[PDB]
């Protein structure tokens, strides 16, 4: 239930009153909660074709009340995770591009030289020294480069 | 007591900003024209057809295609197999790393489910209206 | 990587818990299979009071506690304390928290089908970790030097094995087990040495004659004429220098020990030995099978690392197989690991995915689901 | 360590002689022979673009294989520099 909490404390009624009436959807039967066959229906909907291994696993993933079945809630929880995963990826892959923009020498670094011009290629008035500085704020390992790691952490946070 | 210090960080972060906010930009260049590329190099490499006469042509040309199809085949395999052998090596770099820092950002293999976004779209049409990322909700005015 | 970094490797053993990361090339944990019961009621100084202890603090505060070993011959015995040492494994020594880590675990050669079922109740009901899987050891250890099908003697510290597995499946029929290992080994060592005119009077003195079987002895081939060879007395003579100065001399009974394995006479043990035994496994096992187990005597265990071992037990089998036989015994450098590297290897592959019992396998088909 | 020469030999060739016929069985199935040889005269004409677009069909997928793999080999590139980077023996 303290997921469940955290859970719906993300979520804004927006949210939670789509994800109801997705979840209305997945209860066949209206009763309360998806089963283990209320599920495989729509995960073909979907465009899937789970196992039964592969359903349980999926409903167990958030049934806290060992019920063998997923509640609004329990479903809430698990929207939320998929949310969050969702956000990530797209987050990582996004900076994963960028990297290989600002790379392009393709030595799977980004020297003090490309820092520059990428920056010099944006609008913004910038004079050495601050490329410089950004390097040196950036480069934690103090060997010049920026490697795909380091550039994770400087983006970290920039939109 | 470095009161001002505060300024500088600011700018990297905008500077970063102006960063990112570039690569985006160009992000899609690279990609339009990459595919600019791909629809030439199709081009050339198989033109619009333009049927031939009607006797020895169209068989003559049948018998071409059909053979340079499993030209093409074979090379379409050799291909998928210097892939397959790629995707390996890097998984097995993936692992080099994970036992040496452990889940690191960026797996290249990425196990994907659909997103919520996609399940809602998939499930209610019309009324899915949620630009759902990250941002929370808090009361107005 | 949500498990490729996340999968656990536990080896139990008798005597020591190998433990670490599948992906690692070594256990990142290791550490003796106690767990101390305080005898009197104190504290150590900024310490509240403790009701248990296990691994090392164990050890090391063993004069104040009584200390029980769970795992008796390779079975666990007591139940209680061995989910004890599991904890202990898990959130101090690994610092990780169980659920969310597939766990894959060992268990011995002929263990009863009713602890594999209950080692299931308790990983997945008390400590609630995502999947897991018990592999054999005899089997991990074979898998760890590349092969599918060999003979694996297998020595640790209060059992030795013989499990014999034909393209992964080892034949419960022709399994033996001496009871005779590393523990009995540093007890026999300790008398020919007092016999030597010694003494192992304090619990520093105890300890350590475990020290000097591991760095000093050896199993010499032609143990007879190597007897004959101390008496000439020559340069064969090896003195190691105690917690202080007092240097004592282990010329002789550096392989006298280690001749126990092959001689269990050596102990008042009318078992036979280690050699004669990976034969009988043998001629026990399909006859169309037996020249692949002959050339692939697979060596794992702490008390198969004396030097020599394989030599003796190269000319040991040589000599009772048919000569129209190949011998082929393969001890691997990392053996006192094997075990453990054969599971992280395993555990870490590609193709174990759709192996690991899943809570959704055990909540829905009960313990009876991993036990196969 | 010439003992393990024996290995190279029944390795390689054994490892790369399964690849072949599996190349073969595989690419065997994806193939339907030119049976329609003088059946009719228009049907050389609807049947010439169909091969023409299973052509194009795998030339295209060939294309994007292609392009695949050089973005997986940037992704070693960067995934190589990560590992080092990630060494400090310290
Ligand atoms: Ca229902
Ligand atoms: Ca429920
Ligand atoms: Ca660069
Ligand atoms: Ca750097």
């Amino acid at each position: 239930t303290d997921q469940q909490a955290e859970a719906r404390a993300f979520l804004s009624e927006e949210m939670i009153a789509e994800f109801k009436a997705a979840f209305d959807m997945f209860d066949a039967d209206g009763g309360g909660d998806i089963s283990t066959k209320e599920l495989g229906t729509v995960m073909r909907m979907l465009g899937q074709n789970p196992t039964k291994e592969e359903l349980d696993a999926i409903i167990e993933e958030v049934d806290e009340d060992g019920s063998g079945t997923i509640d609004f809630e329990e479903f809430l929880v698990m929207m939320v995770r998929q949310m969050k995963e969702d956000a990530k990826g797209k987050s990582e892959e996004e900076l994963a591009n960028c990297f290989r923009i600002f790379d392009k020498n393709a030595d799977g670094f980004i020297d003090i030289e490309e820092l520059g011009e990428i920056l010099r290629a944006t609008g913004e008035h910038v004079t050495e020294e601050d490329i410089e500085d950004l390097m040196k704020d950036s480069d934690k390992n103090n060997d010049g480069r920026i490697d795909f790691d380091e550039f994770l952490k400087m983006m970290e946070g920039v939109q | 007591e470095e009161k001002k210090r505060r300024a500088a960080t600011a700018r990297r972060q905008h500077l970063k900003s102006a960063m990112l906010q570039l690569a985006v930009t160009e992000i899609e260049k690279e990609a339009a024209a990459k595919e600019v590329e791909k629809q030439n190099y199709l081009a050339e490499h198989s033109p619009p057809l333009s049927l031939p006469g009607s006797m020895q042509e169209l068989q003559e040309l049948s018998k071409k295609l059909h053979a340079k199809i499993d030209s093409v085949d074979e090379e379409r395999y050799d291909t998928e197999v210097k892939l397959q052998k790629t995707i390996k090596e890097l998984e097995d770099l993936s692992q080099k790393l994970f036992d040496l820092r452990g889940k690191f950002k960026r797996p290249p293999l990425r196990r994907v489910r659909m997103s919520a976004d996609a399940m809602l779209r998939a499930l209610l049409g019309s009324k899915h209206k949620v630009n759902m990322d990250l941002r929370a909700n808090l009361k107005q005015v | 990587d949500e498990d490729e970094t996340t999968a656990l490797v536990c080896d139990n053993g008798s005597g020591l818990v190998k433990a670490g990361f599948a992906g690692d090339d070594a256990p990142r944990a290791v550490f003796p299979s106690i767990v101390g019961r305080p005898r009197h009621q104190g504290v150590m100084v900024g310490m509240g009071q403790k009701d248990s202890y296990v691994g090392d603090e164990a050890q090391s505060k063993r004069g104040i506690l009584t200390l029980k070993y769970p795992i008796e011959h390779g079975i666990i015995t007591n139940w209680d304390d061995m989910e004890k040492i599991w904890h202990h494994t898990f959130y101090n020594e690994l610092r990780v928290a169980p659920e969310e880590h597939p766990t894959l675990l060992t268990e011995a050669p002929l263990n009863p089908k009713a602890n594999r079922e209950k080692m299931t109740q308790i990983m997945f009901e008390t400590f609630n970790v995502p999947a897991m899987y018990v592999a054999i050891q005899a089997v991990l250890s074979l898998y760890a030097s590349g092969r599918t099908t060999g003979i694996v003697l297998d020595s640790g510290d209060g059992v030795t094995h013989n499990v014999p597995i034909y393209e992964g499946y080892a034949l419960p029929h022709a399994i033996m087990r001496l009871d005779l290992a590393g523990r009995d080994l540093t007890d026999y060592l300790m008398k020919i040495l007092t016999e030597r005119g010694y003494s192992f009077v304090t619990t520093a003195e105890r300890e350590i004659v475990r020290d000097i079987k591991e760095k000093l002895c050896y199993v010499a081939l032609d143990f007879e004429n190597e007897m004959a060879t101390a008496a000439s007395s020559s340069s064969l003579e090896k003195s190691y220098e105690l917690p202080d100065g007092q240097v004592i001399t282990i010329g002789n009974e550096r392989f006298r020990c280690p001749e126990t394995l092959f001689q269990p006479s050596f102990i008042g043990m009318e078992s036979a030995g280690i050699h004669e035994t990976t034969y009988n496994s043998i001629m026990k096992c399909d006859i169309d099978i037996r020249k692949d187990l002959y050339a692939n005597n697979v060596m794992s265990g702490g008390t198969t690392m004396y030097p020599g071992i394989a030599d003796r037990m190269q000319k040991e089998i040589t000599a009772l197989a048919p000569s129209t036989m190949k011998i082929k015994i393969i001890a691997p450098p990392e053996r006192k690991y094997s075990v453990w590297i054969g599971g992280s290897i395993l555990a870490s592959l590609s193709t174990f995915q759709q192996m690991w019992i899943t809570k959704q396998e055990y909540d829905e088909a009960g313990p009876s689901i991993v036990h196969r | 360590s010439y003992s393990s020469y024996l290995a190279k030999a029944d390795q390689k060739r054994g490892k790369k002689q399964t690849a072949r016929e599996t190349k073969k069985k595989v690419l065997a199935e994806r193939r339907k022979p030119l049976n329609i040889d003088h059946l009719n005269e228009d049907k050389l004409r609807d049947k010439a673009k169909e091969l023409w677009d299973w052509l194009y069909q795998l030339q295209t997928e060939k294309y994007d294989f292609a392009e695949q793999i050089k973005r997986k080999k940037y992704e070693i590139v960067t995934l190589r520099n990560r590992i080092d980077q990630a060494q400090k023996h310290s």
